[PDB]
């Protein structure tokens, strides 16, 4: 095989979104009201659970940090 | 809305009494004589079994009290301003059908944890 993409990626110097679409964004999402509570529920949903970080072999990786033992989930 | 609802309760939410005087084509009246019916219909002096004797040409005519659904309105208010706030229905004393209960109410007090 090959160590490039051979296959195209249909976009490159335009005629994909302007500063002023991305402003219309901020628009909708500092609007308040119901649009607003949606997609803030949305994001909230997805990632207002919170995380843990897992390594695996974590306990192998035992090493003096800064004068301390440390894992690296530790650190 | 609320003071809207307010208003439209003092104009149309309760029956007002119309006296019409005079027959229709007949005799005109004028402010004075109707000053003197004013006296004998006065809802002030009016008690609840008070009895009215008159003559064919004095009609006792009811504006009702017209229908309009403010219980809905306030529900549409409320709703509005509740999940603006982001504060489950709930909180504004408003139920809502088929969200009470189950894997509906389990989602909205998730949401709202």
């Amino acid at each position: 095989a090959s160590s490039t993409p051979q296959t195209n990626v249909d976009s490159m110097g335009g005629g994909d979104l302007t500063f002023e679409d991305l402003r219309d964004i901020k628009d909708v999402r500092d609007s308040g009201g119901q649009v607003a509570q949606l997609m803030d529920y949305k994001a909230l949903l997805n990632f207002g659970e919170g995380c843990e970080i897992h390594v695996e072999g974590d306990d192998e990786t035992k090493q003096l940090v800064d004068g301390e033992p440390m894992t690296l989930s530790e650190w | 809305n609320e003071a809207a609802i307010n208003q439209a309760i003092e104009l149309h939410g309760f029956p007002q009494r119309h006296v019409k005087v005079g027959k229709e084509d007949g005799a005109p009246v004028r402010d004075n004589d109707l000053r003197r019916v004013r006296t004998i219909f006065d809802p002030r002096t009016t008690d609840a079994n008070t009895a009215y004797f008159t003559g064919q040409d004095v009609d006792v005519e009811t504006l009702e009290a017209h229908n309009f659904d403010y219980s809905a309105i306030h529900e549409m208010d409320m709703r509005n301003l509740t999940t603006a706030l982001g504060l489950p229905l709930e909180a504004g004393n408003v139920g809502a059908d088929g969200l009470g209960s189950g894997k509906p109410a389990e989602l909205r007090f998730a949401l709202l944890k």
